[PDB]
């Protein structure tokens, strides 16, 4: 039985799979502070579901082959070219901020479906609730318009609103000088070309906002940077954790049966992530889209419904 | 809403309706009536926000308003019949009163203006049952009481429905409004015809429900609410536009589409009385609302509007939403025409 | 002059209606309708029912002492207008009681009067039954008759009220 | 003159533009329930006054 | 269709959401004391009431 | 004519609608075509994919249609029965009348010049 | 009624108080029972039109 | 190609298919029995 | 008509066109509501009871139970415009003009 | 309306012009009076003054149109001596037409009036003539 009323009625309701170790736990940080192999020892100590950061490509590894698609079909929106040309004309440090947002907002609906399905906690590098600063950081370097800020706000609220806070947000304080040198001993040379001012907005908008927005509702664990070397220590800070506060004392399993109904069904997650409202970074003429939709239907096992695709494999279409 | 609890809500919905539509005495209908404004408001606060609570506001004191008007009708009938058995009525400020509330309810002009703004400030899958299953027990009521209704009283609601309706639409970009003013239009080619054959009354009621639910089920799939958001749907479910077309083609009353059959037997039943100058006019009239659903089939599915980029993660994904029994809705709100002479099953 | 006694209290029920239809404070307007009830009450006594009257009283008592909460705490000002207090309110005050004191000095004058639909002023006493004297009240008889012959109407009301209840819990959760 | 402007002006251009005119004063309304009851109550006056439909 | 009287009209939310009056529904202050039974006598307790 | 009865027991003295009327192949090709719309929409192969489901279309638009085409038929022969009726039962009211030839009847004739 | 539900389960919902000349509670006449019994029963099968 | 999901619908439902063509069968099956009653029900009356 | 029926039929009137006059509180407007049911009661009443039909003395009561499920599904109402807004002003329930 | 309606038609055409722009005008200035009603219910004036205003302004408007058209018309049956001819009532409805674009200080709205209400109160006249319905009686 697909989750729906009817299952729940059977009673399948979350308060049943849903222990003490039922958390989700996001882990936040400057560019090259170490989140990741932080992510990765925290989730596996604690038995947790490990989501690795959500990046351009996020959405092709959850659906098709789980392979990344050629980047037409990510609208073309590059990483690398927001370095070498934070300010291009073709607006792709927007249109990327705008991708990477949704995919963020793809990544939580199967955090939260994993957590309320199944009981186990997952842990998350960034969010949602913290992709914002790298919109501010992009606004104060003059990356980005004013409107693409206004649009990036008007899509953030009717979104964000249907979420939960993750129950613990882990913060690795590392100081602007040292990423500076991290990212320069990194190697890679798009990444070079960061400059301190664009990572100096990103350390103050997360001291500024996020921090003391997550404190009134989560609970907040803030690591230097030799803290966070040992995951066991930090993994010992979450264990005895009271967790007294937030909107999870609330919830019950009519709010996470309509949670669950929301994060299920990822066009509805993604409703608003296209909202028309005409932007130039983001908006694209009908007769290129028209020819990019046509390429991806011809992709393997992209023409029909999962499970429908004969040409790799599917059997048995004519009674499915 | 508990799971459980929606549907017992849902259900004395429909046992509200069903009461009025069995009953032989005016106080069960006028129960019915009240059972079915008690379930309806819950459906219409579901979602909790300032929109729906002046939406669900709104229907209230219409809706009640109306009730007190209807018993009064029948009150003044009891007390210059002596009974209460439904049917034709036994005084004519009786009948003035009942039709006036039954008006009211039907939200048909000059009594209308709720009808686009709580359509508005109610979800899609609320309005779907507000423009549809709600029309059933004032219809059955009019389809019961039409000896005794006043004849110019009644043309000239479904006069002014019919232009109201057509008039209003012209202006709106919403979905739920422009639904909601289409609604309107229709409900004066169903009581046009009830004073001379309550029988085409009911088939255009059945061919526009059939209509409506067709389109709010696809405005519901894509959760489209606006004209603009439904411009998209070219560039997701290409296939949708096409049925969309039919349909909107078909509300129109275009041959050889299912929507021209009730106006093409409610014209007949009219030239057969020697009503000439009406048809004619409400046929005319009817262009208007030709023209505004026209416009939603020029930015759905004739030309291709401006998309996003992020729509481009939606095409990764399949429809999950039910769609309960679009396939079946949308052949009959188109393909019917050559089936026509199966009205008489209504007699 | 007490053979008028159910047209006195009519004029009374009406300016009771007068009272919280020109809508001042609802502190007021619940007590105008809590005069209409009681005499409303009166009315239906003297036509023989005493249960259906004193019901009434009853429950409309129940429902203005819940308004009377309510007023104070969601329908409320710093200075709740009286009749007096409101150009508007004062205006409808003396429309409806001029009306009615013309209705009234006319169907007293004439014995009948023609205010749109022609009724009589006999006094209320004529149209009444002459002959009477069976061992049982014929209302109570009728009330009581909803447990036998009204099982419908008994199912119909009983989920009406069942259902009041879920559903006002659910309008009241935001 | 004629053909792409006086047919034009008499036929379609004058009632498209009658239709957008009625429908400007159709919708352009204040979403107030007084203001829609207080117009209940003139329909049903004039209803009863003018036109007698309660006869 | 643009009119003068229609100037000011907004397309409404996306999700049908308005945002929250920032209206203060503001709590009843009450003298709680000191010429009170329970204050005694000199005790003058300003109280905030919600109800 | 019974109350609230689909096919009154009268309408058994009439001949069923065949099974190859022609409207009933309409019908039934309606519930093809609403099993297409089917897979269309839901981006299934639109003719091969679950015939099973198709199949189920094609039945339950015939099974239907069956029974409002036998309630057609009989609605129509209880109008014609009633009409005869009501002519019988009035004759002065239909008179049957002298039918005379265009050699007698004076027809005005229009010139087209 | 639109539907005759009542008629064809044989089943008395509500037709037991439409009128003041049905069954009353230990037989309790209507003031008007013989008015309405009699333009009852003249009315009776012959349809409003007629009737009227 | 190979899903890195298992897909909803990436088997038949045997039950439902199962149910779907049994369903076919009894209406089937029903309707041309109900014919036949109705064709010698028709010409009884008639005395054919 | 007997002369009571003058006044009770001015009562029905009186208070609908109250309720059609809106002022500000939707509380006021809600106490027409109940003073037209009230209204219907007396009128109803009377007729059943002069004229002896005994069944139908129960229909009054039957009347106040519904007015009873609109006078609180009406205060329900208020009390979430009321939260919403601080009053319960009907002009502040204008949103849906667009 | 029904009284007011009777008297015009039961005078007939030609014969007590003053009697008939009675009519007329006591019909358009009871339309006119019903618009103002409306518009002062749904676009509530700025004060009373101003409704007032309106009011006069609608309702005069309104009689005047009625005036011209129902003097108009019986006058050119008077003269022409044809009362029987639709043409009566083009001629009036048309001046009503152009009133109307004169209380309205616009050509254009004069100009498109006098063509519909010109050919509005012809087909009157015909429907008259040849008894046409608008609300024709149920009769099959
Ligand atoms: C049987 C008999 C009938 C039974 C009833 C008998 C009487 C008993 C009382 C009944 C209840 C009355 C309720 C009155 C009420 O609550 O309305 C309050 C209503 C709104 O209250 P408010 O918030 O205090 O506003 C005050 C100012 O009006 C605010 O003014 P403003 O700031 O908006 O300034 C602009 C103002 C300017 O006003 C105008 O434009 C007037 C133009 C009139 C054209 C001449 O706009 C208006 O007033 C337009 C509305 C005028 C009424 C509609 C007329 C069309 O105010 C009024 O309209 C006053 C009317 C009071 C007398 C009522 C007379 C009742 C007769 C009804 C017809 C009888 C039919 C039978
Ligand atoms: C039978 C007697 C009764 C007679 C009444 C009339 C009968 C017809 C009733 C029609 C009812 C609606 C059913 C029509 C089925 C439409 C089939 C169709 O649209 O083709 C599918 C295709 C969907 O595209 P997709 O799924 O993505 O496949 C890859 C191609 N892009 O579609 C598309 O890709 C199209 C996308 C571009 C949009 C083109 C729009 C112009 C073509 C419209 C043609 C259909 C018009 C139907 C209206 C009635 C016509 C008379
Ligand atoms: C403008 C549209 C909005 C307003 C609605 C239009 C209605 C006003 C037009 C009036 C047309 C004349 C008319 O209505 O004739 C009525 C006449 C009634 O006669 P009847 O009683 O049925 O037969 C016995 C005769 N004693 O009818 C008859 O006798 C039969 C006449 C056949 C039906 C004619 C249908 C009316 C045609 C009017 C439009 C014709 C012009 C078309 C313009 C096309 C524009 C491109
Ligand atoms: C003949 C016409 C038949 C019309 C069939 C209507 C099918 C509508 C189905 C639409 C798609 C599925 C759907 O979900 O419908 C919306 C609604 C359920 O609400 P939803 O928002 O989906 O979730 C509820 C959880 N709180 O679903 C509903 O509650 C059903 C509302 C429609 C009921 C009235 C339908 C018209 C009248 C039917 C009688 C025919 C005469
Ligand atoms: C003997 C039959 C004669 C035909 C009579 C047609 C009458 C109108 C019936 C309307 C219903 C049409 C069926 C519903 C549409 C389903 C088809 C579709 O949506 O897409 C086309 C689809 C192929 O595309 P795909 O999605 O990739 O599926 C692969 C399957 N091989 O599927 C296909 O491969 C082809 C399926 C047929 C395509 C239908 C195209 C729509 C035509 C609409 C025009 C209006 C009909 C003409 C008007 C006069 C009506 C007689
Ligand atoms: C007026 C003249 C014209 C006549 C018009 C007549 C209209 C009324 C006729 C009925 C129209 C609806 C027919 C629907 C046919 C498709 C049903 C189907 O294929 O379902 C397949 C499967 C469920 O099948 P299942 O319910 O398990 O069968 C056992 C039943 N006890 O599961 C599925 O995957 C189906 C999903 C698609 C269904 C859309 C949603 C509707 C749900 C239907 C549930 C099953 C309907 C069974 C139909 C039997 C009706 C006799
Ligand atoms: C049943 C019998 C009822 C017969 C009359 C029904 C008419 C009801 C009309 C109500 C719905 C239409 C509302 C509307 O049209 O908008 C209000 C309108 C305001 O228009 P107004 O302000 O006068 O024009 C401004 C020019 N600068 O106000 C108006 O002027 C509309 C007047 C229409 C009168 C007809
Ligand atoms: C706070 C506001 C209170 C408002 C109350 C409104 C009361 C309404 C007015 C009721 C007055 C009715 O007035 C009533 O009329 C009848 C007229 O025959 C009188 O009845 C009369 O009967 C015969 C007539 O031949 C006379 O001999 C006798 O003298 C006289 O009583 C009553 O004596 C009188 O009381
Ligand atoms: C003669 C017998 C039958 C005649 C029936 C004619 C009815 C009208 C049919 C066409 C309807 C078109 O409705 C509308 O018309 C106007 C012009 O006319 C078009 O509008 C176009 O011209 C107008 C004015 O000339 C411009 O202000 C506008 O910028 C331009 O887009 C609209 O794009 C179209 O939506
Ligand atoms: C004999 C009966 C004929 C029946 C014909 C059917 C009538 C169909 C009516 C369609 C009404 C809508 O048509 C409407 O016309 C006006 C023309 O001013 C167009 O409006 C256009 O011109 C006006 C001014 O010229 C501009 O203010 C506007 O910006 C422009 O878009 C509207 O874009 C169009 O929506
Ligand atoms: C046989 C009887 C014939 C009866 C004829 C009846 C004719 C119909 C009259 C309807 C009422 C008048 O209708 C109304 O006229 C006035 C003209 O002042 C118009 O009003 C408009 O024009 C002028 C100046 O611009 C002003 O009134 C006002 O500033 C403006 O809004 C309204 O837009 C219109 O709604
Ligand atoms: C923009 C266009 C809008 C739609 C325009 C529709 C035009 C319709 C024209 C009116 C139809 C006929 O209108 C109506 O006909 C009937 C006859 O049957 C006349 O009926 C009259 O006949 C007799 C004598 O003949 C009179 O003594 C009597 O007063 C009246 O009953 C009406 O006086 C006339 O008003
Ligand atoms: N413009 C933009 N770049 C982002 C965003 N999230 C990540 N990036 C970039 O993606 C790259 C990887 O980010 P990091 O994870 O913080 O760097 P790291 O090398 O992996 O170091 P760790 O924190 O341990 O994971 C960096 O170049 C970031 O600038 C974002 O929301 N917006
Ligand atoms: N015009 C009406 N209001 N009544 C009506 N339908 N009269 C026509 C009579 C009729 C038509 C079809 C059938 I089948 C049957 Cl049995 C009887
Ligand atoms: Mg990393």
């Amino acid at each position: 039985l697909q989750y729906g009323p009817l299952a729940y009625i059977l009673g399948e309701k979350a308060t049943k799979k849903m222990t003490e170790k039922s958390k989700l736990i996001t882990v936040d940080g400057n560019i090259c502070s170490g989140k990741s192999k932080l992510a990765k020892e925290i989730a596996e100590k604690l038995g947790l579901k490990h989501f690795p950061e959500a990046g351009i490509h996020y959405v092709d590894s959850t659906t098709g082959d789980g392979k990344p698609l050629p980047v037409q079909f990510s609208g073309n929106c590059s990483l690398e070219k927001f370095y070498d040309d934070p300010k291009s004309n073709d607006g792709n440090s927007y249109r990327l901020q705008a991708w990477l947002y949704a995919s963020r907002l793809l990544q939580y609906a199967d955090a939260l479906e994993h957590l309320l399905s199944t009981g186990q906690g997952v842990v998350l590098e960034r969010s949602i609730y913290s992709d914002f600063v790298f919109l501010e950081a992009m606004y104060r370097q003059g990356f980005i318009r004013k409107q693409c800020v206004d649009h990036y706000n008007q899509v953030k609220k009717v979104t964000i609103c249907e979420y939960l806070p993750p129950h613990v947000v882990v913060y690795v304080d590392v100081p602007v000088p040292e990423v500076q040198s991290r990212i320069q001993k990194k190697g890679n040379p798009h990444e070079m070309k960061i400059t301190s001012a664009y990572l100096q907005d990103i350390e103050n908008a997360y001291k500024g906002t996020f921090l003391p927005e997550m404190s009134e509702k989560c609970e907040v664990l803030q690591y230097s940077a030799w803290e966070a070397q040992d995951a066991e220590k930090v993994v010992e800070d979450i264990e005895y954790l009271k967790y007294d506060k937030g909107p999870w004392l609330d919830q019950n399993d009519r709010k996470l049966h309509k949670l669950r109904m929301l994060v299920q069904d990822k066009l509805e997650v993604l409703n608003y992530t296209s909202i028309p409202v005409f932007l130039p970074e983001v908006t694209v003429g009908a007769h290129q889209s028209d020819q990019v939709f046509q390429e991806f239907t011809e992709l393997p096992g992209r023409k029909y419904r999962a499970g429908y695709n004969e040409d790799v494999g599917d059997k048995w279409i004519w009674l499915k | 809403m508990n799971p459980i609890i929606f549907i017992i809500i849902l259900l004395t919905i429909m046992l509200g309706t069903i009461i009025v539509m069995i009953s032989s005495h005016w106080l069960l209908v006028w129960i019915g009536f009240e059972m079915n404004m008690l379930a309806i408001i819950p459906i219409m606060m579901k979602n909790h926000n300032p929109r729906a609570t002046e939406a669900s506001t709104k229907y209230f004191l219409t809706q009640s308003t109306a009730s007190m008007l209807l018993m009064m009708a029948v009150i003044i009938n009891l007390m210059f019949s002596g009974q209460w058995t439904v049917m034709k009525l036994f005084n004519p400020m009786a009948s003035m009163l009942m039709t006036m509330a039954l008006a009211m309810k039907l939200g048909m002009a000059p009594f209308h203006f709720w009808v686009p703004e709580v359509t508005q400030g109610i979800p899609l899958s609320s309005g779907l049952i507000l423009l549809t299953w709600q029309k059933l027990a004032p219809m059955s009521v009019l389809y019961q009481i039409f000896p005794s209704i006043n004849l110019n009283l009644i043309l000239t609601l479904s006069v002014l429905s019919i232009l109201i309706g057509g008039w209003g639409g012209l202006n709106q970009t919403q979905l739920r409004k422009i639904m909601a003013y289409s609604s309107i239009a229709h409900m004066g080619w169903m009581t046009a015809v009830l004073p001379y054959n309550p029988t085409m009354t009911l088939l255009n009621l059945i061919i526009y429900i059939i209509m409506t639910s067709t389109m709010f089920t696809m405005f519901m799939a894509n959760s489209t609410t606006t004209t603009l958001s439904l411009s998209h749907t070219w560039n997701k479910t290409p296939i949708m536009t096409v049925l969309i077309l039919a349909t909107l083609l078909s509300m129109g009353g275009l041959p050889p589409l299912s929507g021209f059959m009730p106006k093409w037997m409610i014209i007949q039943e009219m030239t057969k009385n020697n009503s000439i100058i009406l048809p004619t006019f409400m046929a005319i009239t009817a262009l208007l609302n030709l023209y505004f659903y026209m416009r939603l089939t020029y930015s759905t599915t004739l030309t291709m509007f401006p998309s996003t980029n992020n729509m481009k993660m939606k095409w990764q994904f399949p429809l999950m939403k039910k769609m309960t029994f679009l396939p079946t809705m949308v052949v009959l709100s188109t393909m019917m025409l050559p089936l026509t002479p199966m009205l008489s099953v209504l007699e | 002059m007490m053979l008028y006694i159910v047209f006195i209290l009519s004029v009374i029920f009406v300016m009771g209606f007068v009272g919280f239809s020109s809508k001042p404070s609802p502190i007021y307007g619940g007590l105008g309708l809590i005069v209409s009830g009681g005499v409303g009450c009166g009315i239906v006594l003297n036509f023989g029912g005493s249960f259906l009257g004193l019901m009434v009283f009853l429950i409309y008592l129940g429902g203005m002492m819940v308004v009377f909460g309510y007023t104070t705490a969601m329908a409320t000002e710093q200075y709740p207008e009286i009749w007096l207090s409101n150009k508007a309110v004062l205006g409808a005050f003396v429309t409806g009681l001029l009306m009615e004191f013309f209705m009234v000095y006319y169907v007293l004058k004439d014995k009948e009067v023609e205010v749109v639909f022609e009724f009589n002023g006999l006094g209320d006493w004529v149209i009444y039954d002459t002959g009477d004297s069976g061992f049982f009240s014929e209302e109570a008889m009728g009330i009581a008759a909803l447990y036998s012959y009204g099982t419908w109407l008994v199912i119909v009301t009983g989920w009406s009220l069942l259902i009041g209840v879920v559903v006002i819990m659910e309008i009241t959760r935001g | 003159l004629l053909d792409l402007i006086w047919l034009e002006a008499i036929l379609p251009k004058t009632i498209s533009l009658a239709q957008m005119k009625a429908s400007t004063l159709v919708t352009n309304q204040k979403g107030l329930i007084k203001l829609y009851f207080l117009s209940f109550l003139i329909t049903i006056l004039i209803s009863m006054i003018l036109f007698n439909f309660h006869e | 269709y643009p009119t003068k009287e229609t100037a000011h009209w907004k397309p409404p939310p996306w999700n049908d959401v308005d945002p929250p009056k920032d209206t203060l529904v503001s709590n009843l202050t009450l003298n709680f004391g000191p010429q009170h039974p329970a204050a005694h006598g000199v005790l003058r307790l300003v109280m905030e009431l919600s109800g | 004519r019974a109350t609230f009865q689909f096919l009154p027991d009268e309408a058994r003295s009439l001949p069923p609608p065949k099974l190859t009327d022609p409207r009933l192949a309409f019908v039934g090709f309606l519930g093809y075509c609403s099993g297409l719309i089917d897979n269309a929409i839901r981006r299934r192969p639109v003719l091969l994919a679950g015939l099973h489901r198709q199949l189920l279309y094609i039945t339950s638009f015939v099974f239907v249609g069956y029974y409002l085409l036998k309630r057609q038929d009989y609605m129509y022969a209880v109008r014609d029965h009633d009409m005869f009726s009501y002519i019988k039962s009035h004759p002065e009211d239909f008179p049957e009348k002298d039918k005379k030839t265009y050699g007698e009847v004076f027809e005005e004739f229009h010139p087209v010049r | 009624p639109f539907f005759d539900v009542q008629k064809r389960l044989g089943v008395d919902l509500d037709r037991w108080m439409t009128i003041q000349s049905a069954e009353q509670p230990h037989k309790i006449p209507s003031r008007c029972h013989a008015f309405e019994k009699e333009w009852i029963e003249c009315a009776h099968g012959i349809g409003s039109i007629r009737a009227e | 190609k190979f899903y890195i999901q298992e897909p909803p619908h990436g088997s038949p439902n045997w039950l439902k298919v199962g149910l779907t063509l049994g369903t076919s069968v009894f209406l089937w099956i029903y309707l041309i029995k109900q014919h036949n009653e109705d064709v010698l029900e028709y010409k009884r009356r008639n005395g054919l | 008509m007997s002369m009571v029926y003058m006044n009770i039929m001015m009562a029905f009137t009186v208070s609908l066109v109250g309720l059609l006059m809106y002022r500000s509180h939707l509380m006021s407007s809600l106490l027409c509501l109940e003073g037209m049911m009230l209204s219907l009661f007396v009128m109803a009443a009377l007729t059943i009871l002069n004229s002896h039909f005994t069944l139908a003395s129960m229909m009054p009561i039957i009347l106040l139970v519904f007015a009873a499920c609109e006078a609180a599904l009406g205060l329900s109402l208020l009390v979430m415009v009321s939260n919403t807004y601080g009053t319960d002003y009907v002009q502040n329930l204008n949103l849906l003009q667009c | 309306a029904k009284t007011v309606l009777r008297q015009y038609w039961d005078i007939p055409e030609g014969t007590e012009c003053h009697r008939k722009t009675y009519a007329t005008t006591s019909i358009g200035g009871a339309a006119g009076l019903v618009v103002s009603a409306y518009s002062v219910a749904l676009k509530t004036p700025t004060s009373f003054l101003e409704g007032v205003a309106r009011t006069g302004r609608y309702t005069f408007t309104a009689a005047a149109i009625g005036a011209i058209f129902g003097l108009t018309s019986c006058i050119s049956a008077q003269v022409r001596e044809k009362p029987d001819d639709p043409l009566n009532y083009l001629i009036g409805g048309c001046a009503g037409g152009l009133i109307l674009g004169a209380r309205t200080r616009s050509y254009g709205i004069g100009a498109a009036a006098c063509a519909y209400m010109g050919l509005t109160a012809a087909l009157v006249k015909m429907g008259q003539l040849e008894g046409w319905q608008v609300f024709a009686e149920p009769k099959v």
